[PDB]
RNA sequence: CUUUAAUGUUUGAUGUUCUAACGUUGACCCGUAAUCCGGGUUGCGGACAGUGUCUGGUGGGUAGUUUGACUGGGGCGGUC
RNA sequence: GUUUAUUAAAAACACAGCACUGUGCAAACACGAAAGUGGACGUAUACGGUGUGACGCCUGCCCGGUGCCGGGAGGUUAAU
RNA sequence: AGGACCGAACCGACUAAUGUCGAAAAAUUAGCGGAUGACUUGUGGCUGGGGGUGAAAGGCCAAUCAAACCGGGAGAUAGCU
């Protein structure tokens, strides 16, 4: 399917090039996700037009300000207090409810998808390294050091 | 010997009733064909 | 106990009788009661599904805690009692805030046993934690397919399952069937042994008793002519034919599970 | 029932023939799948049970295209 | 041409990971005094399962049929 | 105890018990073009199928053939 | 306590005789089995024909069952009477 891409695609990403992708591809991620629009014979002439660098300035921004954003809280540490169990066994598994709601009450003000946990779900108590991504090619690390109560 | 009829109206009705006629579309054709044939009694009436 | 009666006259010779002197003498729990209307077998089509199903006393059910999401709050054992609908005992058990509630009652329970739930609880018997928090090697029963379900394996009488490994976000279970099920380590399970272990003991005795349990008697496929079972016909029981099913299929050794779907939560099979 | 809900596509009798032409009667179905596609007028996801082929009609149009004619067509989606 | 090797091309099998299709007879919220259904949030599986078209195997579970004539009755045997 | 209502009440059928086999729960299986329902508001001390038929002594040898279960060296093998 | 014992109602039908254009399209008379249970029964529901149901006889499904009844294809076909 030829289609024109706005967004950056990491592997073919190249600001409009008609390249072909699997109609699923573009059906199911690119489309919804508003990566890219379908064009034939119609939208070539329009994207050239009002697509071709209007936007461009447009989308950088977004990323500008996710860069921005990312750097708000110069600390980059995260500390919770949680009742862990005796010798190890903390409470419960932690995901990215309590740390990002922690994290938007004082810290970044993040959405809910934003946080990726590469090392579990922090089951184990004591220092982890937690990858943030704000962007496709911006990535930030954070430290959390969650101590027992 | 116990026959094969014993009467009961509430099953008499229940059964080939007219409203039990009217509920599906076999009913309906049922009462259509004795209509057509001039019947008197569409139905078994109490 | 298990208590052999005296031959005074046949139907009884043969009648081993299981007696629970702890069981509860008394009506049940009226509020956690329902309705259990029989089924003979039929499904909303009306036909027979299910052979030799019909009869038998009536029977009210009870409504049994599987989910157990009382968390935090400790509970007293006030009986045991007995349950019709299960082989195990349950037993009705008092929280502090004020509400009861039946369970399956494990070999150790007895009046006045204290249990508790959630992840914040101790090891004794009868107290339910997520699979993480129990420590490897432990038996335990009422054990979650997943998060919330509400407790499936077993839940028979002198039934438990056995942990024998934890990797990562998964829990490997040895089942009384002798397979490994891997299962989700935030599934809750009930730490102990389903009680009541000495039901397989008893014989029943006499026909009429399995007749009152609801089972309906049996007819072999070589009693039956040929136009109604795979077996059946000729002069004086000749079978000559594989065994079959009813409707075909070759049973005695041939395999029926065709899932695709759960093969992958599955270790080892049956041996 | 078993009808695409943009080409119209149902379920079509015939026959199934063997090496000795022997006839008994068959029925063909339509590749047909649920689908959720997202509408960007109206910013949201709708439903359609749909064919293969119709999901290419889908793609080759535009869903907002197909949507209209659907309307049109008298029956909700 | 026999004998071998750097980058790029078609690649297909296998393996790992991901989520956005798809599944969910997991939980929670709403329509709603609703164990149906739909929508939303999340969790778990996940391009697997499942379904359509085509195709190999199995298939008395079911169906339609066939199973000759002569003959010192017929059958058996023999013959055509 | 049940059975050929209306020529067969029995040694037939059932039976408690016994064994084999399938089934991990969206269970196997059954009724349904499907949804769905029974199994079961049960989950392996449970459920389905099959044979035998209380209880006591027991139940020997044979895997060639046909089924069923497992294997993959090699050969043959459809659509494409 | 008991699918315990004897025995009426109640349920069933082992033997004999009568009756076979009968009082009766399976009965009567005299005996006979069970009779607190796998019992029996009233009322109302559910299962529909290649299907149901069946402690299994090819039994039963309105006095009809190795495929019910009614209408239709249909004046099926009949090398036979």
């Amino acid at each position: 399917m030829q289609v024109i891409l706005l967004d950056k695609v990491a592997n073919l990403g190249s600001l409009g090039d008609q390249v072909n992708v699997k109609a699923g591809y573009a059906r199911n991620f690119l489309v919804p996700q508003g990566k890219a629009v379908p064009a034939t014979k119609k939208n070539i002439e329009f994207f050239e037009a009002r697509r071709a660098e209007l936007e461009a300035k447009l989308a950088e921004v977004l990323a500008a300000a996710n860069a921005r954003a990312e750097k708000i809280n110069a600390l980059e540490t995260v500390t919770i207090a949680s009742k862990a169990g005796d010798e190890g066994k903390l409470f419960g598994s932690i995901g990215t409810r309590d740390i990002a709601d922690a994290v938007t009450a004082a810290g970044v003000e993040v959405a809910k998808s934003e946080v990726r946990l590469p090392n579990g779900v922090l089951r184990t108590t004591g220092e982890h390294e937690v990858s943030f991504q704000v962007h496709s090619e911006v990535f930030a690390k954070v430290i959390v050091n969650v101590v027992a109560e | 010997m116990k026959r094969t009829f014993q009467p009961s109206v509430l099953k008499r009705n229940r059964s080939h009733g007219f409203r039990a006629r009217m509920a599906t579309k076999n009913g309906r054709q049922v009462l259509a064909r004795r209509r057509a044939k001039g019947r008197a009694r569409l139905t078994v009436s109490k | 106990a298990v208590v052999k009666c005296k031959p005074t006259s046949p139907g009884r010779r043969h009648v081993v009788k299981v007696v629970n002197p702890e069981l509860h003498k008394g009506k049940p729990f009226a509020p956690l009661l329902e309705k259990n209307s029989k089924s003979g077998g039929r499904n909303n089509n009306g036909r027979i599904t299910t052979r030799h199903i019909g009869g038998g006393h009536k029977q009210a059910y009870r409504i049994v805690d599987f989910k157990r999401n009382k968390d935090g709050i400790p509970a007293v054992v006030e009986r045991l009692e007995y349950d019709p609908n299960r082989s195990a005992n349950i037993a009705l058990v008092l929280y502090k805030d004020g509400e009861r509630r039946y369970i399956l009652a494990p070999k150790g329970l007895k009046a006045g046993d204290q249990i508790q739930s959630g992840v914040d609880a101790a090891i004794k018997p009868g107290n339910t934690l997520p699979m993480r928090n129990i420590p490897v090697g432990s038996t335990v029963h009422n054990v979650e397919m997943k998060p919330g379900k509400g407790g499936q394996l077993a839940r028979s009488a002198g039934t438990y399952v056995q942990i024998v490994a934890r990797d990562g976000a998964y829990v490997t279970l040895r089942l009384r069937s002798g397979e490994m099920r891997k299962v989700e380590a935030d599934c809750r399970a009930t730490l102990g042994e389903v009680g009541n272990a000495e039901h397989m003991l008893r014989v029943l005795g006499k026909a009429g008793a399995a007749r009152w349990r609801g089972v309906r008697p049996t007819v072999r496929g070589t009693a039956m002519n040929p136009v109604d079972h795979p077996h059946g016909g000729g002069e004086g029981r000749n079978f000559g034919k594989h065994p079959v099913t009813p409707w075909g299929v070759q049973t005695k050794g041939k395999k029926t599970r065709s899932n695709k779907r759960t093969d992958k939560f599955i270790v080892r099979r049956r041996s | 029932s078993r009808v695409c809900q943009v080409t119209g596509k149902r379920p079509v009798t015939g026959n199934n023939r063997s090496h000795a032409l022997n006839a008994t009667k068959r029925r063909f179905l339509p590749n047909l799948h649920s689908h959720r596609f997202w509408v960007e007028s109206e910013k949201r996801f709708v439903t359609l049970r749909v064919s293969a082929k119709g999901m290419r009609v889908i793609d080759k149009k535009g869903i907002d295209t197909v949507l209209a004619e659907l309307r049109a067509r008298g029956e909700k989606y």
